[PDB]
This record gives C-alpha cells, structure tokens and sequence, in this order.
C-alpha cells in the first residue's frame, strides 16, 4: 500500500498549507473557498484510501471549484503569463499552497498507475491547483486596490481613510511607478497627521522616487517645517542626494525657508555639499535673492 | 447531485460490454418507432431483457440477469419468422428505411455479443447473456427481411 | 487535393478520442433536427464545444480547448432542466423518437468520455474536456427525459 | 548511499519549519520544546549519516518527547479527530512543521529499507510528529483562550485588559458563537475607548452576527453618538441590512436619535428604505412617537 500513503501525506500536507493561507487571507470569499477545500481534502483522501468504498469525490465538488474559478476570472480580467510568485503575504501563501497542490497531482498521477483511483480525484486535484491560483491573483488585485487608495488618501489628506486602509493591510511602503510612496505624498501636501501614522506602521523614511527625492526633500522644498522635524527625529537622511544632487539644505535654501534651514543644519546638513551644478546651499541662497539664509550658512563655519 | 449523475472513466471488458449494450438498447428504442405494433412490443421486451443482462454484467454476476425462459422466447420468434423468410441468397442491407434501422441494430448486437464474449472469457460470467445476444442478432436479421417482404408485397398490390 | 482529403491510419488514444467525438457531433447534428428551437440551439453550442475539444486533443494540448465558462454553461442547463424532471425511477430508453435520438447521443457521449479519460491518463491533457463530457451525458439524459415528459403532458 | 542523503535534506528541511514555527509560537514552553527538537534533529541526522558511530538518538530523547506529550494532553482533554488544520498562525506553522515531520518518517521508512538505521531514529521521528500536533492544539487552545478574554474584557469595559490582550495576540476580529465580535460588544455597551484601539488593529467595521447587526447598528440602537461618529468615519455601512433588514437610519429613527438620523443622512442614509414590515424611517418615527425625526425625513 506504499503509493496511497505518500498521497495521504501530501493531501495532509497541502491541508496545512491551505489552512495557513486561510488564516492569512483577509477576505471573506477566499477563506470560504479555502475552508470548503479543506473539508473536501478529507473526502478526497477518504476516496483514495477506501478505493471508492466510503466518501467519494463528487462532481458537485469539482463543479463548485469551477463556479468560483469563473467568478474570479471575471474580476481578474486578462491573466498575464510568466508572472513571478509571492506578490503579497496573503497571496504568497496561496502561491505556495498552489505549488503543493500541483505536487499532489504528481503524487496522484503516480499512484493511479499502481491502484485504481477514481478520476474525480485527479479532476478535483487539477481544479484545486487552478482555483488556488485565482485566489492568489485576486489577493494581489485587492492589495493593489488598497495601496492605490492609500496613495490617494495620503494625497487628499484623508486622515480617516488612511486609518481604515492601513488597518486593512494597505502596504504602507506602497511604491507608485513614479517611486512616490504615501510618506512622500504626505510630506509633499503637508498633512502632518498622516506622516506620523505612516511612519508608525513602518514607512521607509528615506524612500527614493525616480527623481531621487526623499520625504525630507519634499518636506523641506514645500515649507512644511513640522514634517522636517519629525522626519529628522526618525533618522531621515539630512544630506540625501536626488538626481540633481541637491540636498534638503539646497532645497530649503532655494525657496527661502529659514526655520527649515535652521532645523536641517542642526541635524547635520552640509553647507559644502554641491549639486551637479557646482552650486552650494550658500550659492542657491544667493541665486534666489534669499540673504538671511546665506549668512546662516556662511557663519556655519 | 444533478451536476454529477453517473460518470465512467475506465476501459475494461465489463465497461465496454455495458456501453455496447446501452448503445444497442438506445438504437432499439429509436427503431421501435418505425415498426408495427407487434414488432414494437417485441422490441420493448428485448430492451427489458438487455437491462437484465446489463444488471448481471454491471454487478459482475452478483445480480441475476436474464432467465432461460427469455432465451426460449427469442428462439420461438426466430423459428416463427424463419418460415416466413423463404431463404434469400443475398439481399443488400437497407431494403427499406425500417429494415435499415434493424440492420444497424443487428450490427450493434453482434458487436455487443463479441464484447460480452470477452467478459465471459475473462470472468466466466455471462453464458446466458451471450446466447441471448447471438439469438438476438439472428432475430434482428430475420425481422429486417420480413419487413422488406411485407412492404414489397404491399407494393405489388398498388400496381 | 480533392482525391486525397484527410486520411487516418493508426490506432492510438488521441486518434480514438477525436473519432468518437466526431461520431458524437455527427449524431448531435442528426438529433438537432428533431427537437424544438431552444434545444436545437443548445445542441449547436455543444457541437462547437466538441470541435474545441477535438482541437485541443488533436493538437496534444498545444491548441487551447474548451474554457471553464462552457462547463458552467452546461451546469446551468443541467441545473435548470433537473428541476423540471420530477424524479422517475426508471423509463425505458426511446420513449419517443426524439428521446431515442437523444439517448443514442447520450451513449456516444458516455463512450467519448471514456476515450477522453484514456487520453487524460496517457498524456495528462483534457481535464476540462473530460468534465464537459461528463456533464454533457447528464444533460443529454435530462433532455431526453424532458422530451418524454412533454409528449406525455400533451397526452393529458 | 543515495537514500540517506534524501533523509538529511528532509531533516534539514524540517529544521527550517521547526525554527519558523518557533519564532511564531509566542509561548515559552512550546519554544522550549521546539528548540530541543532542533538541536535533536542535528543528532538525528548525524545518526543516519554515521549509521551509529558518532552521535546517536538516545532513548532519553524519545523519553522527553513523551514526558511533554503527556503534560500537554492533560490540559487539552478530549482531542476531536478529523479537525481542520490551520487554526491560527502559531498553530498553522506547527501544523506544517508536523506535515514535514510525517514526511521525514516516510523518507526514513524508505531509507531504513536500504541501510541500517537505529530504531530510535524513527521512534524519535514518530514521537516528533505526535508532539508537534500537541503544540498546534495548545497554540489554538491558548489563542482561543485570549479571544474569549478579549470578548469578555470588551463587555466589562476593561480598557486595561484589552491593552494587554491585543498586545499579546488576542484576535481583534474574534467571533463568538453568537457571531458577536469585540467591536460589536464595545459599541453595544458604549465603551468608546475600546472601539478606537479595536479599529486600530483592523476590526471588521461591518461584521455581521447571526441577527445581521453591524457595529454601526448596535451603536445607533443604544444611543452612543460618539461611537456612531467614529464608525461612519471608517466607512461603516450607513444603510446596512440585518435579518429584519432595518438600516442604521431605521434603528436611529426608531429609538429617537435626531442627531444620529441627521448625521447618518449626511453620509447617505435612506429616508424611504423599507424593512420587512414595510415601515420606512418616516413610518418608524411616527410609530414610536418621535415627530421631529419624521419632519426631517419628510422634507428630505
Ligand atoms: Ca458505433
């Protein structure tokens, strides 16, 4: 009875993975499917063990796996091939559950060559591999759903939406294609309340976008002093360089912000750092007509 | 339960013999709508007998199949209709439309006889079923010739 | 080119499944001329799906076959028509001529299901096709019983 | 010597799972056992490699796996069979570690047919599969232990107990048998402080119990405006339907809350929605004798 045991040990193994992705996936419909699958993995094992005497894999079991597999391919839409696994934790656990499910097919395809196995066993096995894959896809579509609202709510100053989004798992470090993160948008607009709640959840305090800007750059550029302090208290790079090479001191010296120049210099800004234009913070202060900033940089030596 | 019904996914002599018999009884149900009242009742009884044979074969002999009385009934019909068929040396299949249906049924009955014979060789169950199928192919042949003769005789009256 | 056409001279599981499906679609084409307008359209969609399954099987899985939407479509028809058939313990096959045609189609669909199952065992291609064929035999059975019911109801 | 290699690769594989469930299981005694198992999985590998020359799996090793396996089966009581795996993460990681442990038995049972392997290897292996199962059971018993305490503390208004519970892993979305969650109990009673920390952990803002009530329903039913405000700020369903089908506006109009009817209407309450008795918010305001609510809904 050697081949049927390895299947039982893989059915039992897959059930451990399915139960794991169940406790991770934060959506109700995915967990409903996964729990039915778990209770069906009992029947599927009982089918292989008894050879058809006890409980058997019914066609209504396979049919339900397809009913949901069609309902999910509608929300997904076009399914790109050659996609890398491990999108998000709820999705990634489902990807691993899928890979084990496909191994159970390989264990079933072997054992069927050594003992008659009801065809519905491999049919449900093949449908389980498919429906687990739709589970992971939907999980990532909804993770990108929340993250596109967190970047939106961080822009519109939605102190309450950002709360509901970060409480529902919206990735606080969600990076746009521009490289802009919700922490970037909060410092840009100037909603100090969101800057803290983002950093509390574990925001990347010095994320770089395409331009190379950090949240401290945007906070110094747009005259939001309150954000410059809390960013620097959290270890923001005070002399970070964007593509142009300008530091927060350069940008704070350009736009005529003395109280921000004073704070950035206090945590260790470089008066001698030069952008790619050779101009120092002492230069960009003189270039823009801001005098009281240049002397703070001049007397800083 | 509705989505599932009954599903068969293997090739073994029992499954092949029952499928051919299912094909045979389905074709008889089609062909019984082209014959007269007398032949229709005969063909329906044959369908019931095929169900008994399938019950025996599908149960691997645990369920009782046809009885020897059914085989005697087929033999009496063959004896009764052989007198009417003044022996014809050769006749092209499908002399009439109704005769063509019966010839198709006879070929399926012959194939079913071969499949059930394979089952009997493999398991030793189904001797009476094989005898019934042999007599059934002979009887189906006789009925086609009788239909041709009776339809031809009415054609000679209209001229 | 005319004299030649298409010639098949080998016996393998792939060839047998496609040939039986050709028989199934030919018999469905015969039977669709005996049913009403609704059932005729249902049988024609089934014929296209049988053609898709043959395309998948004949290409050894390189060409995409039926989709899960087609299987859901069969299931909805089975669910819709199972409600109408108040369960009858047994009825002899071929209650009417149209019902007899559908019973012939059902037997060929069951045999084709067996052949396609052989292909799935041998090559691992045709899982969705096998599911469609199982549901198709059930639907053909249900349609035959419904035809019987309608002729009996007009007799009442 | 090819089969003894596959066992080593599975011992090493199980050790990865054991160390993972160790860093997950938040109790000291479970981690205590798991750490010995890891250090013992080394010896178990060295036993299979050396065939008994170097370190060997001792009976005292198997003996300790049973001493702890009895101490845990006592706290559990009756262990129902055919129970679905993956209860909670600490348990689920242990369930997967168990499934790998049982695979190591199959790799050992194979290799033992090809090279002499000390019986204590499979004995410790078989006992390891069992003791990991008790770990998962205990993890869920203690996870369900906190969840009945979080549901309990949310009832009594224990602002301090909820702090220790949510910090120690008590599931904020823990559903009682009634279908009631701690957010339901906090809005029901009216302990506003707990409502905040619960939603902060990620409470299901519109979970439905058996009756179909949502946290916004219970908050509107018992006249806690402060709780109705914060629920709606998080996107609570302002026209949610229970088994009765009454929306929050229905319930707020039934029990005489003008300031809640007005605020629910600002976020999109339905003046004309009907319950299963056909009575609308204009009806139920008249039915219970509240007139100033009926006029605001009539002018809507
Ligand atoms: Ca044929």
């Amino acid at each position: 009875d050697s081949p049927v045991v390895e299947v039982q040990g893989t059915i039992d193994e897959l059930n451990s993975f399915i139960g794991y992705a169940l406790v991770l996936s934060r959506w109700d419909d995915i967990r409903n499917d996964l729990f039915r699958i778990q209770n069906d993995l009992f029947v599927l094992g009982e089918d292989v063990s008894t050879g058809g005497k006890g409980r058997t894999v019914t066609m209504d079991m396979i049919i339900y796996l397809i009913k949901r597999s069609v309902e999910m391919k509608a929300e997904i839409g076009k399914i790109e091939l050659f996609v890398v696994p491990g999108g998000s934790v709820e999705s990634a656990s489902l990807h691993m559950a899928r890979a084990v499910s496909r191994r159970l097919e390989r264990r079933i395809k072997a054992a069927s060559e050594l003992t008659e196995i009801n065809a519905n066993v491999l049919l449900y096995a093949n449908m389980l591999s498919n429906i687990l894959f739709m589970h992971a896809l939907i999980s990532n579509k909804r993770k990108e759903e929340l993250d596109k609202k967190l970047l939106e709510a961080a822009r519109a100053g939605q102190d309450d939406e950002v709360a509901a989004l970060l409480a529902k798992g919206a990735d606080v470090n969600a990076s746009d294609y521009k490289g802009t993160t919700p922490l970037h948008v909060a410092a840009w607009n100037g909603h100090l309340e969101i800057v803290d709640v983002l950093l509390a959840r574990g925001a990347d305090i010095n994320a770089s976008d395409s331009y190379g800007d950090t949240p401290l750059h945007l906070a110094a550029n747009y005259g939001h002093l309150e954000i410059v302090d809390l960013l620097l208290r959290w270890g923001a790079d005070v002399n970070a360089s964007d593509s142009s090479g300008k530091t927060p001191l350069h940008l704070a010296a350009q736009d005529g912000h003395l109280e921000i120049v004073d704070v950035l210099l206090a945590h260790g800004a470089d008066v001698n750092a030069q952008d790619k234009f050779g101009k120092t913070p002492f230069d960009l202060a003189i270039d823009n007509g801001n005098e009281d900033i240049a002397e703070v940089l001049q007397k800083a030596a | 339960r509705l989505f599932g019904g009954e599903e068969v996914w293997k090739d073994d002599p029992i499954i092949e013999a029952n499928g051919t018999l299912d094909e045979l009884t389905s074709f008889i149900g089609e062909a019984k709508h082209y014959v007269d009242e007398e032949m229709k009742g005969i063909l329906e009884e044959i369908q019931n007998d095929i169900y008994k044979i399938m019950g025996e074969i599908g149960s691997k002999g645990k369920i009782e199949g046809i009885s020897e009385e059914r085989i005697k009934w087929l033999a009496g019909l063959i004896e009764r209709y052989s007198e009417m068929v003044n022996k014809l040396s050769f006749v092209l299949p499908g002399g009439t439309l109704e005769s063509a249906k019966l010839d198709v049924c006879r070929t399926i009955a012959r194939r079913a006889e071969r499949k059930v014979a394979t089952v009997l060789r493999e398991f030793g169950i189904g001797t009476l079923a094989a005898i019934y199928l042999a007599l059934l192919s002979r009887l189906l042949f006789l009925l086609a010739r009788v239909i041709e003769i009776e339809k031809n005789k009415l054609k000679e009256v209209r001229s």
